Formats: structure tokens, C-alpha cells, sequence
């Protein structure tokens, strides 16, 4: 079973709008009857929570992108180390032929 | 250092989403449907509301930049595997090179040693 993250990001993007609207109402930008006011506050707390659990569940997939980022990085370093050794051998050829 | 800079960036919002509800609570903001004039309040509420909209934007642009979104756990698990391998290969290449260079060096040194005057 793949813990589909393309999905987790969907939600995350949703909760975010949902969180923004709900805040837009609490403030008064959007209209809402006062017997809801506190439910808005309810929703914001709950929203911000779920979001946390998401980003929370996203670290594994995050970790991998980091490894794949390190390996990439060091692999590029070593490659460079060789191409640097190579140069020297070429400069020794130049320096030898003058 | 991204999923956490996101997470990090998302605390601020939680902080400003309380740094607001505080005002609204501690200034009878509920009664808006020593006291702060109906102007100051609004200037304040807008000063925060607006600030929070900008955070919402930022948090997305970041979620978009967030790495790994599109990719699978498998598409990654191999990509790592590969890099692991292509990495060994490159070190053996590095080793070899190093050796060959040191041999070259030994050659040069030998030469230089035989040009010396004094026993």
C-alpha cells in the first residue's frame, strides 16, 4: 500500500483555503450570524490541527527527497574530484610542452 | 529543511491566528456585531487580517515548491538505490585515478632526485 502523498497535498491545500475562508468570516469580511462566531473559532482550531497532522505525516517522503538530495550532491562532488585530477594531468601535459 | 520550514512557517500563522483572536477577545471584538476606538480596532484587525493573507499565499507557494509532491515512494526508493550504485562506481574511478596520479608523481620525483648535486 502506497501512502499516496499527491493526496495529502490535496487536503493540505484544501484545509488551507477552508482555514482562510473560516478566518475571513470570523474577522467580518464575509457575513456570518454570531451564534456561529465561536463555531468558526472551533473550525480554525480543528483546521490548524489536521494541517499539522498532514505536514507531520509528510516527513518520510520528505526524508527521502533529502537523501536523494545528498547522494546527488556528493556524487557531483566526487565526479568533480576526478575531473579536477584530470585537469592536473592535462596541465602537466601543457607545462611539459612549451 | 523545507517540510520543516513549511511547518515552521505554519506556526507563525497559528501564532498570528491567536495573536488576533486575542485582540478580538480582549477588546469586545465580539461586541462589534479603557476601550479601543472603533477605528484603532479596525486598523488593527486589518493590519493582522491582511498580514495573514500574505502568509496564506506564502505557505502555498512553499507547498508548491515542497519537494517530492508528484513523485512516488517507489520512484524515489530506486532513485536512491541508483545513486548509491552510480556512487560506488564513481569512487572506484576516483581511487584508480588517484593511484595513477601518484604513480605519475613518483615518476617525476624520481627524475628530480637524480638531478641533485651532493652524494
Amino acid at each position: 500500500e502506497s501512502t499516496n502523498y499527491q493526496y495529502k497535498i490535496q487536503e493540505l491545500r484544501k484545509l488551507l483555503k477552508s482555514l482562510l475562508l473560516n478566518y475571513l468570516e470570523l474577522i467580518g469580511v464575509l457575513s456570518i450570524n454570531p451564534d456561529m462566531y465561536e463555531r468558526k473559532v472551533e473550525n480554525i482550531r480543528t483546521i490548524l490541527v489536521n494541517i499539522h497532522h498532514l505536514l507531520n505525516e509528510y516527513r518520510p517522503h520528505q526524508s527521502r527527497e533529502s537523501l536523494i538530495m545528498l547522494l546527488e550532491e556528493q556524487l557531483e562532488y566526487k565526479r568533480g574530484e576526478i575531473r579536477e585530477i584530470e585537469q592536473v594531468c592535462k596541465q602537466v601535459h601543457d607545462k611539459l610542452t612549451s | 529543511d523545507r517540510l520543516t520550514q513549511l511547518q515552521i512557517c505554519l506556526d507563525q500563522m497559528t501564532e498570528q491566528f491567536c495573536a488576533t483572536l486575542n485582540y478580538i477577545d480582549k477588546n469586545h471584538g465580539f461586541e462589534r456585531l479603557t476601550v479601543v476606538p472603533p477605528e484603532e480596532f479596525s486598523n488593527t484587525i486589518d493590519e493582522l487580517s491582511t498580514d495573514i493573507i500574505l502568509k496564506t499565499r506564502q505557505i502555498n507557494k512553499l507547498i508548491d515548491s515542497l519537494p517530492g509532491v508528484d513523485v512516488s515512494a517507489e520512484e524515489q526508493l530506486r532513485k536512491i538505490d541508483m545513486l548509491q550504485k552510480k556512487l560506488v562506481e564513481v569512487e572506484d574511478e576516483k581511487i584508480e585515478a588517484i593511484k595513477k596520479k601518484e604513480k605519475l608523481l613518483r615518476h617525476v620525483d624520481s627524475l628530480i632526485e637524480d638531478f641533485v648535486d651532493g652524494i
